[PDB]
RNA sequence: UUUUGGCAUAGUUGC
């Protein structure tokens, strides 16, 4: 829905995750559109800090990642539809990802980056 | 057919 | 699968485009035009055009339509090749920043304090500012005495300081930042930042040996060079095949008695020859001095050009003259005629030198310059050098041999021995002559005629100056 | 074309810059091409 | 040229419409020029004898004016018509 | 220095650096005054 | 004056006024002056306008005014007599 | 033979054309932003006056960039050399090669 | 005490 998309380009920040592009506001207010549910950090700027990266590239607007050949390459067709980013720079602590493992969630990264 | 005005017609816009 | 087709769009507003073209989707997903394309692409780095998924042509004019952003696109599109749909969308990749926007932009900046918040972060830079003197620039330190002086937006805490658009300073511009705004890596600022807060160098033609390996102690000159894993293609001694060494495996070696130039360090710019090849210890003489120079064998190039080691006549001020005895980044070493070398700022000026002067040695002998001439008396006696500019008594003579200020010193000449005219413009009256009665205006004048042009006719001509009388 | 090799650009791009190139300086040594258009100056004469 | 041709020449030209919604029409009816007129460095509007502008290297013209109606329906069924003379 | 306008006639000086207009009209046509050198012609 | 403007013509100049401007009345062969213009350096140097170097005449008359921008600008009409030759 | 009538016609027929063109796309800026254009400032003067200023200025008669193909020389500085050249040129008329 | 300086298409005119 519209509630996904950013409505401005200021504080732009990509998911740790699954690389959602939203605004800072936006993940205050809404959390994770995608898996919020395995991260919660709606109700916790410090958990988006955490949980969210501020230097990415790329911009994909995944509208049907059902019939997405690049949602195949980027790994995002179980999605829903959205704003992501192609290359992720972060990484969650230690314990978000043993939290999230001890769930069967292991934590892929999203940095898929061809450094140097 | 065009209209012709007298100079005391144009106002002070072309100024502003 | 479908494929991806360019569509050219507005410079700077492909994402814009993106998030019309999807709200487009939605509101017309259920409706009797539905766009049938699947997704659009707008690359972070890709500017100037975007590209969208359909299985037809006639699909992304029908649904790109009513878009003013891709009307330069509307008429034809391209489709993106088959092999090249992986390339759309692979991607690749107390410190110091560079801000982004702003004057500042591209400016090394010194990270003084890290702000928590993620936010700003404090950042130490050198002003490119005029002090509100111009304004109605290069890099110089932050004066505080001159913007406390021309006013203007200006307040003072001692070193403290607020200027010019909330611009904070102290003793340096120290200022927050966003990290968004600068860069946080691939600086690497020089020592000449650092002082205002391995490497491999193989040339052609230059010889190399080898220090290791089955192929050891084989000398051959360079061909070719790449950056870590060279891959040499080596010239050697009585082998005409050719042979491959990466950089490590080498070694800037050099014969005795062959032309050497520094690459880098003290000794850098100088030439010279090579004596004695030590196990690292090389040690050589310049060409300009005969003093030892120890440098690494890496430190060597092989180089057959000259020497550079220039000598302009300069006016220290309207009483003495100054010749010129060494260039630096910001300054001149001048020699003047007092024999005193002087360090002055390039902002002295260039006097017309007299090539043709003359001067009188201790014998009453004619000299001129470029004359070798032997100094008798004075403080330089018994040297011997070639004159280079003249005064009324003083002569700069130059002498390879001598070491000191370029070989050039500075004699007094008699301790050597050699080895407008007014009527012009003016408005004036012919009282003698076949011209009486005439008023004119002077062009010329010499000392018996001078040219008028003459008022009266479309004619200039030339008349005795006895024949003038001025008005 | 060089930040592009040095970025790993893509291909066509890379490509299409190219063919970019080669227009630029068939028209810079001959601006009376049969081929593409002659190449303005953003005033409204072709260049000599 | 003057009389009829620039004035049917206005008439010719089709109206306009935009759509955002807010939909627009935009509409030429009448022309009206004044002798040729001189505004100096203070914009002061003054009547300009030829011999003036072949001194100061002036263009011997008059200024040109249209009046517009622009009618604005959105779609709530109304159509504010505004008339902006003399433009 | 000396100026005439052009319609009144409207002798008056003007500054090296003040836009010109006659003191009485106006008028924005200057013409200088005719030179005070001496100009001889013989009548050929 | 070459004490002020560093880049020069050699010619007289005395012929204008302090306007920059040759008074009319004034018999000048082509190498002269007839309006002193200057532009300063980023002193001075001289981009003054000269008579085609081909002719005399007498500056008939000089008109001042301001263009259609409004700065300063002359016109300066220049007679020469001409007996059939 | 077209005099002024019918040159100046043609002409202002483009340069209107153009001037409709421009408002068109600058009130659909401030309509697609979601409020009304100021009309005064839609309106950009210069196609009209500098447009036909350009086009007696230099003699190029049509569009400025298309000057490639655009047929020339049909304003001319005035003939002032006697009343007879004035007149001459008052009424001379040109056919071009085609 | 030494002077400088444009390229262009278009237009008209002269054996
Ligand atoms: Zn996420
Ligand atoms: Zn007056």
């Amino acid at each position: 829905a519209l509630e996904t998309v950013p409505k401005d380009l200021r504080h732009l920040r990509a998911c740790l995750l699954c690389s959602l592009v939203k605004t800072i506001d936006q993940f205050e207010y809404d959390g994770c559109d995608n898996c919020d549910a395995y991260l919660q950090m709606k109700g916790n700027r410090e958990m988006v800090y955490d949980c969210t990266s501020s230097s990415f590239d790329g911009i994909i607007a995944m509208m049907s990642p059902e019939d997405s050949w690049v949602s195949k390459w980027q790994r995002v067709s179980n999605f829903k539809p959205g704003v992501y980013a192609v290359s992720v720079t972060g990484r969650l602590p230690q314990g978000i990802v043993r939290e999230l493992k001890s769930r069967g969630v292991a934590y892929k990264s999203r940095d898929t980056a061809i450094k140097t | 057919g065009v209209k012709l005005l007298d100079i005391s017609e144009l106002d002070m816009v072309g100024a502003g | 699968d479908p494929n991806l087709w360019t569509v050219k769009c507005k410079i700077g507003e492909e994402r814009a485009t993106a998030i019309s073209l999807m709200r487009k989707f939605i509101a017309y997903q259920f409706t009797d035009t539905p766009l049938q394309i699947k997704s659009v692409v707008a690359p972070e780095h890709v500017k100037g055009y975007i590209y969208v998924e359909a299985y037809k042509q006639t699909h992304v004019k029908q649904a790109i339509e009513g878009v003013g952003n891709l009307r330069l696109g509307y008429w034809n599109q391209q489709m993106v090749p088959i092999k090249e749909m992986t390339d759309v969308l692979k991607v690749v990749k107390k410190s110091w920043v560079r801000l982004k926007r702003g004057i500042y932009k591209d400016d090394i900046a010194q990270v003084d304090y890290v702000e928590p918040s993620q936010n700003t972060i404090s950042l130490k830079m050198i002003p490119r500012i005029d002090y509100d003197r111009i304004k109605a620039p290069p890099q110089r330190l932050f004066d505080a005495e001159k913007i406390r002086s021309l006013g203007g937006d200006v307040a003072s805490d001692g070193d403290f300081l607020i200027f010019e658009g909330n611009r904070y300073s102290r003793k340096f511009l120290f200022k927050s930042f966003a990290m968004s705004a600068v860069i946080t890596e691939g600086v690497k600022p020089t020592l000449s930042e650092l002082e205002k807060f391995r490497e491999h160098n193989f040339q052609p033609g230059d010889n190399v040996e080898v220090c290791e390996g089955e192929l050891i102690n084989l000398q051959g000159k360079i061909l070719s060079v790449d950056g870590n894993k060279i891959t040499i293609m080596p010239k050697h001694e009585d082998l005409k095949d050719m042979l491959e060494f990466p950089a490590q495996e080498l070694r800037k070696y050099f014969k005795m008695g062959d032309h050497v130039k520094v690459i880098a360090g003290r000794f850098e710019g100088d030439t010279g020859l090579i004596v004695r090849v030590e196990e690292n210890f090389v040690i050589l003489f310049s060409d300009l001095t005969m003093h030892e120079l120890k440098v690494l064998p890496r430190d060597l190039q092989l180089c057959s050009e000259t020497a550079s080691g220039w000598g302009e006549l300069v006016q220290l001020d309207p009483q003495t003259v100054g010749v010129i005895v060494r260039l630096e980044r910001e300054t001149f070493q001048v020699l003047n005629m007092y024999g005193k070398v002087v360090t002055v700022r390039h902002q002295v000026t260039r006097k017309k030198d007299n090539r043709f002067a003359v001067a009188l040695d201790s014998e009453q002998n004619n000299i001129h310059v470029k004359d070798i001439v032997k100094v008798i008396d004075g403080p330089h006696s018994g040297r011997e050098g070639e004159i280079r500019h003249l005064f009324r008594s003083f002569a700069f003579l130059h002498c390879k041999k001598l070491v000191e200020n370029g070989g050039m010193f500075v004699c007094k000449t008699r301790h050597l021995v050699l080895a407008d005219n007014e009527l012009i413009g003016q408005t004036v009256r012919i009282s003698q002559g076949p011209y009486k009665g005439y008023i004119g205006v002077v062009k010329d004048a010499t000392e018996s005629t001078a040219r008028v042009e003459l008022h009266s006719t479309c004619q200039t001509i030339s008349v005795d100056r006895q024949r003038l009388t001025t008005v | 074309l060089r930040r592009n090799e040095q970025n790993g650009a893509a291909a066509h791009v890379i490509a299409e810059d190219v063919k970019l190139l080669q227009f630029h300086v068939a028209t810079m040594v001959d601006n009376e091409l049969p081929g593409l258009p002659r190449a303005m100056q953003k005033s409204g004469r072709p260049l000599k | 040229f003057i009389q009829m041709s620039v004035q049917r020449i206005v008439e010719d030209a089709p109206p306009i419409d935009l759509q955002a919604p807010p939909r627009y029409l935009l509409k030429f009816e009448q022309i009206y020029l004044s002798k040729p007129t001189h505004w100096e460095r203070d914009g002061a509007p003054s009547p300009m004898m030829p011999n003036e502008a072949r001194l100061r290297n002036l263009t011997y013209s008059a200024p040109l004016y249209v009046d517009i109606t622009k009618t604005v329906i959105k779609e709530g069924e109304e159509q504010l018509q505004t008339q902006h003379q003399k433009t | 220095m000396i100026y005439i306008c052009g319609e009144c006639h409207t002798e008056n000086e003007i500054k090296s650096r003040d836009p010109i207009r006659c003191r009485e009209c106006g008028y924005r046509i200057m013409y200088k005054k005719r030179t005070k050198r001496l100009v001889v012609f013989d009548a050929r | 004056t070459r004490e002020t403007c560093q880049g020069m013509r050699h010619a007289i100049y005395d012929k204008l006024d302090d306007d920059g401007l040759i008074a009319p009345g004034v018999r000048v062969s082509g190498d002269d002056v007839i309006i002193g213009k200057t532009v300063t350096l980023p002193t001075k140097r001289d981009c003054s306008t000269f008579l085609r170097t081909s002719e005399t005449g007498i500056v008939d008359q000089v008109m001042v005014t301001l263009n259609q921008e409004g700065y300063k600008f002359c016109k300066i009409r220049v007679r020469s007599v001409r007996i059939p030759q | 033979l077209d005099l002024a009538g019918p040159l100046l016609a043609f002409l202002f027929r483009g340069m209107f054309k153009n001037l409709l063109k421009e408002v068109r796309i600058y009130a659909q800026k401030f309509i697609d932003r979601g409020k009304d254009f100021n009309l005064e400032l839609a309106i950009k003067t210069r196609i009209i006056s500098d447009g036909l200023k350009y086009s007696l200025a230099t003699g190029n008669w049509g569009d400025q960039k298309k000057a490639h193909q655009a047929r020339a020389g049909v304003s001319q500085v005035l003939n002032r050399l006697t009343f007879a050249s004035t007149l001459s040129h008052l009424r001379r008329l040109n056919s071009p090669i085609g």
